[PDB]
């Protein structure tokens, strides 16, 4: 009576039918090892608090062990706080902050750290930093901090805050000069529709080089980005041509041959991956937990989401210790999580195109700075 | 009549609280009688914020006064806009539009350009913190990209307080290894006065420095010790003592023992604490105009709980809301007068600097001027 | 420290107005309100009304018809002038400043001032000797009585040997009868110094105030 | 208007003990209570705001407790100094209504009164009326009952009973009452007695005067 | 001293007791470890001279 046959455990996903989905799906129905994961999907406004509290505590009070969802920006606050006063793991494949406790699993590795080594290693001196404010607020900080450090002339502008006229004003602007260098930290829908407009003023490509801080730049198009002098560089965590990435997506297309899914995955992206790595994190701690004999059970039923005072969760310590120890070889490379949760002992492969030639200069890593090849 | 309100008010708000108990004791008429439920806690943590917010709304308030930090803003906001529970905050204002939050603090960035403008200004060091949000930084640099100019932006919000002396240093090196010699201090009145000292420690205030307190409160910190160093310091002030409602109520306050009111047995007085009686002068009179106009707003016990589902919102939220937003008054920040989405128009800041002999007003800065 | 002195009339004709004053000292009477109370005897006090620091007063639903609460704020003074003061009207009213910190308390409570409002006529009290009819004292001190006549206003303090000699004298409390002070005393005076030395129990009219001694 | 009525109208107990005043409202006072402290010579004083909190400068001792409708202060120990009636006042809306409250006294031995009776003197008699003074004092509880007879016929007509407080030193409520008859009844009478029936001893005791 | 130390402008000035000597430190080992409630101003690393 350690660990039961059926772990329950909580999804907070934003839509109902995503590619994401479909892949937390598979990934739930390719594991065959006790105890069996029965999930718990709800879908949620992950820009509204009260909504994002509601289905949190709808959930904890129905007794699940861990809660694998998205957040934003308006959310995160929220998430952490409620995750670390609960003692209830949080796996998520959203955009990493900064600041949060060890409750949180963070599946989306770091970028501000390589995205300065790019820079050192190409030796920008003045350019145009392109942030948007939704998330890519907690690399901006590290960049200008950086900036103020290298002397460097780092020019900020937003998104939103632009529009089309500021988009020439900015655009011109950085004509007035023989090099243009930019670099944008959008992610991938957005980039992929901020692309529409950005095609308009790179035609000429006279010196453009564009630094995508996307994980997913094999999934951006190159068509727009073509026929144009500019050269563009972006990171890649997913390799779907090695072993077991190609081996995972053969057994995925033989799955959805046979017994199709909710939306097929077209054109894939990196969130995909994130997830099915997530559910893989999941099914190995707990069975890590059962096969060790801990004792894990939820005696008091209809544990109260809200109560003074807060009585944290008996067995969330061993949990989460499991859920953070979990190691192993998945879709992204290496999974393995630090002491804070957050992704460590990862690989980015940083390919550049130019003249529509794919090609990888090198990768990344923690211990090296970069690896040029 | 019994309006029953709620207080959120953080731990190690004493002074505020103080102010809001003279304000409560003061403002009190005959048409109704608050009764506000005060509930201290830690405004950063967003579990005890949705904690307390649930349980005043267990007990059917009509509005809800309290501060909220960057780290949870969101809850307190979605909250109220879904609940339809008023919420007055001398907190910094919200990012954009939110309904049912009637904040109190004027905004900075347009009289901090002004200012930058005003001393033509073309390259400077920024030191911000994430405390107040990113509002001001994103304003800071897109003017500044507008208008080429040279900003170095630099986060002090991560600096721990066991090595802080060491960091403080450091960057000060590397911000005189560029030759910046105007800093503009974006802070609350504890950062600001330990850069100052740090400042002071590395002998930068002598004469050639310029530095810019960006906060209303100028006055609040330590300035009895740059005022001496040479170099000119300028900043804001929103609570001006040369008015006669601010004598009148400084001449009623410095008397006060500490022992009953804390922090009342001073001189100056912080900003927060001002906006915090100007918020109990406007609630009281929202509920006197309420009452004025017969708007039976009497609500029984039938709040329920806090997380229903559906979220169904009583039918006089609005009322209270608009009631709220309508209300013009005069207080020690000034006139006092909210547009549609609650936060504050028709203020004026008066721009002091810091001359040898102490802080001296040389304009008052507007929106429409 | 804050403190308000409430100085009252302490006796009115029947069916006369009764005006009371409050000068409350150390607290600005513009900043911080003023609460009435009337406390009868041995009862609870009912709040009578309230005059706000803005100015604003708020009565009682039943005394309102009678009591009406005026500031002067320069002399900083409150005054109370309720009409129409009945015999059961008469009690002791006090004055208070209610305060602020996480409820409505009442921090600073005046000590009050009796009022008797009755249409008794001053009248020189009358004390007469209650001799116990007893050669052997039944007690180690002679249990003198004393009792009260014709005394008014009510009560007719009674002191023992004119205030000298006070060991064990129990002075009951006056019940008004006939519009008089039925005082009635037993005072523990020296059995062995009887009847050398008597306490000769004084007693003085509280309206009158003449102090007629009896042996 | 919330008619705050406290439970019990009086209590009594020694020193070294803990006592517990409590009070119910008639409508949801939110908490908002406050109990105060009214000695014997008129002056009052805060001793615990908000229920829950005493007030500044209160003795540490007495606490209070209870949310809603009922709310109960409690003396850890009592003293000579906490021998005070206690009130409690409801300040959640207008008319403030307060408690009558309990006043707790010393609880002291279970004595007999001992009656006593006086005279009436010869201007009582010339006057047009007697009156005899029955003092019965050493009594406790104050809790007793009087019964008057003039020439022997018990007639409790004229029997103004007015007690007294219960001094400290003493420790017990000293009894006054008088009887009445006309001059020409008393001057006329057999035995005017006049028994008082305590809690401790049940028989009755009568001071008679030959008449 | 900590606080002309980081100003910039060079102060100088004379030591008689130094601590780098074996019989200073010896004492000094057995000096700041005193209680200031028995010995007043000694749990202290300095001494004055
Ligand atoms: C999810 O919640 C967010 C936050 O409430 C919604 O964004 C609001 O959208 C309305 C639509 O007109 C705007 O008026 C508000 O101003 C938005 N909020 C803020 C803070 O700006 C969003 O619409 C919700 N999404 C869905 C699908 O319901
Ligand atoms: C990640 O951590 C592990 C252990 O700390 C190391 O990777 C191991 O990788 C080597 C090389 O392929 C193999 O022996 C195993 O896959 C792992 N070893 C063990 C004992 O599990 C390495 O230090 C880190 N980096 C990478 C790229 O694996
Ligand atoms: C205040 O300190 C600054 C040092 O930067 C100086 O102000 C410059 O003074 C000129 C006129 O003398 C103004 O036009 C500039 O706006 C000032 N600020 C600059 C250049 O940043 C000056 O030394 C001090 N006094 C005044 C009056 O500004
Ligand atoms: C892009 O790459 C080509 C060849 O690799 C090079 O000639 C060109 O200068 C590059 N563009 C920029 C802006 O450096
Ligand atoms: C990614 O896959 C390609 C294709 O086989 C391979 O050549 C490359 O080495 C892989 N990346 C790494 C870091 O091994
Ligand atoms: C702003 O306030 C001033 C002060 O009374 C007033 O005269 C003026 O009309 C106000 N302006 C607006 C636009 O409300």
């Amino acid at each position: 009576a350690n660990f039961p046959n059926n772990i329950q455990i909580g999804g907070l996903f934003p839509n109902q039918q995503s590619q994401e989905h479909a892949a937390f799906r598979f990934a739930l129905s390719q594991l065959t090892e006790p105890p069996k994961l029965l999930p718990q999907i709800d879908i949620v406004n992950i820009s509204d608090s009260f909504e994002m509290t509601y289905r949190f505590c709808s959930q904890f009070s129905k007794g699940v062990y861990a809660i694998f969802g998205f957040y934003e920006r308006r959310t995160v606050n929220m998430l952490t706080s409620f995750c670390g006063a609960l003692h209830v793991c949080f796996i998520t494949p959203s955009f990493p902050v900064d600041t949060s406790n060890q409750f949180v699993l963070q599946l989306r590795p770091e970028l501000q750290e390589a995205l300065i080594s790019i820079i050192d290693h190409y030796k920008w001196q003045t350019f145009v930093y392109i942030y948007d404010a939704d998330r890519g607020l907690s690399v901006l900080q590290r960049v200008l901090d950086t900036a103020a450090e290298k002397n460097w002339q780092v020019t900020a502008v937003n998104i939103l805050t632009t529009t089309e006229e500021g988009y020439r004003m900015l655009f011109q602007d950085l004509e007035k000069k023989k090099e243009r260098l930019v670099v944008v930290d959008c992610e991938s829908e957005r980039l992929n529709a901020i692309l529409g407009q950005i095609v308009k003023l790179e035609k000429n490509g006279i010196g453009y080089h564009y630094i995508l801080a996307n994980l997913g730049f094999m999934d951006i198009d190159l068509n727009k980005f073509k026929e144009s002098g500019a050269n563009v560089t972006g990171f890649q965590l997913v390799n779907y041509t090695d072993t077991i990435p190609a081996r995972i997506m053969q057994q995925w297309r033989t799955s959805d041959a046979r017994d199709h899914t909710r939306v097929d995955w077209k054109r894939p992206k990196y969130t995909s991956a994130l997830t099915y790595d997530g559910v893989k994190v999941m099914a190995e701690a707990f069975q890590s937990l059962r096969r060790q004999r801990i004792d894990i059970s939820r005696r008091g039923n209809a544990g109260d989401c809200l109560a003074n005072p807060a009585v944290p969760w008996g067995q969330g310590i061993d949990i989460q210790r499991a859920l953070q120890q979990v190691r192993f070889e998945g879709l992204t490379g290496n999974v393995q999580f630090n002491e804070k949760g957050r992704r460590t002992n990862y690989t980015l492969h940083v390919i550049e195109m130019k003249h529509d030639g794919i090609r990888k200069i090198g990768y990344w890593n923690e211990d090296d700075k970069f690896v040029p090849a | 009549n019994s309006i029953q309100i709620g207080g959120l008010f953080p731990r190690g708000a004493d002074q505020e609280y103080s102010a809001f108990r003279v304000g409560m004791v003061q403002f009190s008429t005959s048409e109704f009688r608050l009764t506000p439920h005060i509930d201290n806690l830690e405004v950063a943590n967003s579990f005890a914020v949705t904690n307390a917010f649930c349980s005043q709304f267990s007990r059917g308030v009509y509005a809800i006064f309290g501060f909220y930090d960057k780290k949870s803003v969101n809850t307190i906001t979605s909250f109220c806009g879904t609940l339809h529970v008023s919420f007055i905050t001398p907190s910094f204002p919200t990012d954009g539009t939110h309904p049912f939050v009637i904040q109190m603090r004027p905004d900075l960035k347009g009289a901090l350009l002004s200012l930058i403008e005003y001393y033509q200004w073309d390259k400077f060091a920024y030191l911000y913190d994430s405390d107040r949000g990113l509002s001001t930084l994103q304003a800071v640099l897109d003017s500044a990209a507008e208008k080429k100019w040279q900003v170095t932006a630099i986060n002090v919000g991560n600096i721990n307080n066991d090595k802080k002396d060491e960091t403080y240093r450091s960057l000060f090196q590397d911000l005189e290894l560029k030759k910046e010699r105007r800093v503009i201090l974006d802070c609350e009145r504890d950062k600001v006065n330990d850069i100052v000292d740090q400042v002071i420690t590395i002998g930068k205030h002598v004469k050639g420095y310029h530095y810019i307190i960006a906060n209303l409160g100028f006055t609040d910190g330590d300035l009895l010790k740059i005022q001496f160093g040479g170099a000119n310091v300028s900043g804001f002030q929103i609570v001006d003592y040369d008015d006669s409602l601010v004598s009148k109520f400084i001449e009623r306050w410095s008397t006060l023992e500490e022992k009953e009111y804390p922090g009342a047995h001073t001189a100056t007085i912080k900003y927060t604490s001002a906006l915090t009686y100007d918020a109990v002068q406007v609630m009281t009179e929202a509920f006197r105009n309420l009452r004025k106009q017969r708007i039976e707003i009497s609500r029984r016990g039938n709040a329920g709980d806090c997380l229903a589902n559906p979220a169904v919102p009583w039918g006089q939220g609005v009322e209270i809301e608009r009631a709220l937003k309508q209300v013009q008054v005069e207080g020690l920040s000034g006139n006092i007068k909210f547009d549609q989405n609650g936060k504050r128009i028709n203020y004026t800041i008066n721009i002091m600097e810091l001359k040898t002999n102490g802080p001296r007003k040389i304009g008052y800065w507007s929106e429409v001027d | 420290q804050a403190q308000l002195k409430e100085s009252g009339p302490g006796l009115v004709a029947p069916s006369q107005s009764l005006s009371i004053t409050c000068t409350v000292s150390g607290f600005s009477l513009t900043n911080y309100g003023v609460h009435w109370v009337r406390q009868p005897p041995g009862k609870g006090l009912e709040w009578l009304g309230v005059i706000w620091a803005g100015g604003s007063t708020n009565y009682n639903s039943a005394l309102m018809s009678r009591v009406s609460i005026s500031k002067d704020n320069s002399k900083s003074q409150v005054f109370l002038k309720m009409n129409s003061l009945q015999t059961d009207d008469t009690v002791m009213y006090y004055c208070a400043r209610e305060d602020y910190d996480y409820d409505w308390h009442f921090d600073v409570w005046g000590a009050g001032t009796t009022v008797t409002v009755s249409s008794a006529k001053t009248t020189p009290p009358s004390v007469y000797p209650l001799a116990p009819g007893s050669a052997a004292q039944t007690n180690s001190m002679v249990t003198l009585g004393c009792l009260v006549k014709g005394y008014f206003p009510e009560p007719v303090t009674v002191t023992w040997n004119s205030g000298s000699l006070s060991s064990g004298v129990h002075t009951f409390p006056a019940v008004l009868q006939s519009d008089l002070y039925t005082l009635s005393s037993s005072v523990t005076v020296p059995s062995s110094t009887w009847p050398s030395e008597t306490v000769t129990c004084n007693v003085a009219h509280p309206a009158s105030s003449t102090k007629v001694d009896k042996k | 208007e919330i008619q705050m009525t406290q439970t019990t109208s009086s209590l009594s107990a020694s020193l070294g003990d803990r006592v517990t005043i409590s009070c119910r409202a008639s409508q949801d006072i939110s908490n908002y209570l406050s109990w105060y402290q009214q000695k014997p010579d008129g002056t009052v004083k805060l001793l615990i705001y908000y229920t829950s909190r005493l007030h500044s400068g209160v003795p540490s001792r007495f606490s209070g407790s209870g949310s809603g409708i009922d709310y109960s202060l409690t003396i850890n120990n009592l003293e000579q100094e906490d021998f005070a009636t206690y009130f409690c006042q409801q300040g959640n809306t207008l008319p403030l209504t307060f408690g009558a409250g309990t006043k707790l006294e010393l609880k002291r031995a279970d004595a007999a009164p001992t009656v006593s009776i006086f005279p009436p003197s010869s201007e009582q008699l010339t006057s047009g009326g007697a009156s005899v003074v029955c003092f019965l004092n050493n009594f406790y509880p104050k809790d007793i009952n009087v019964k008057w007879k003039i020439d022997g016929s018990e007639r409790q007509n004229g029997v103004l009973n007015s007690w007294t407080d219960q001094d400290s030193k003493d420790s017990t409520y000293s009894m006054s009452s008088t009887l009445t008859l006309t001059k020409d009844e008393y001057e006329r009478h057999n035995s005017y007695t006049c028994e008082a029936t305590h809690k401790t001893s049940t028989s009755p005791i009568v001071k008679s005067f030959n008449r």
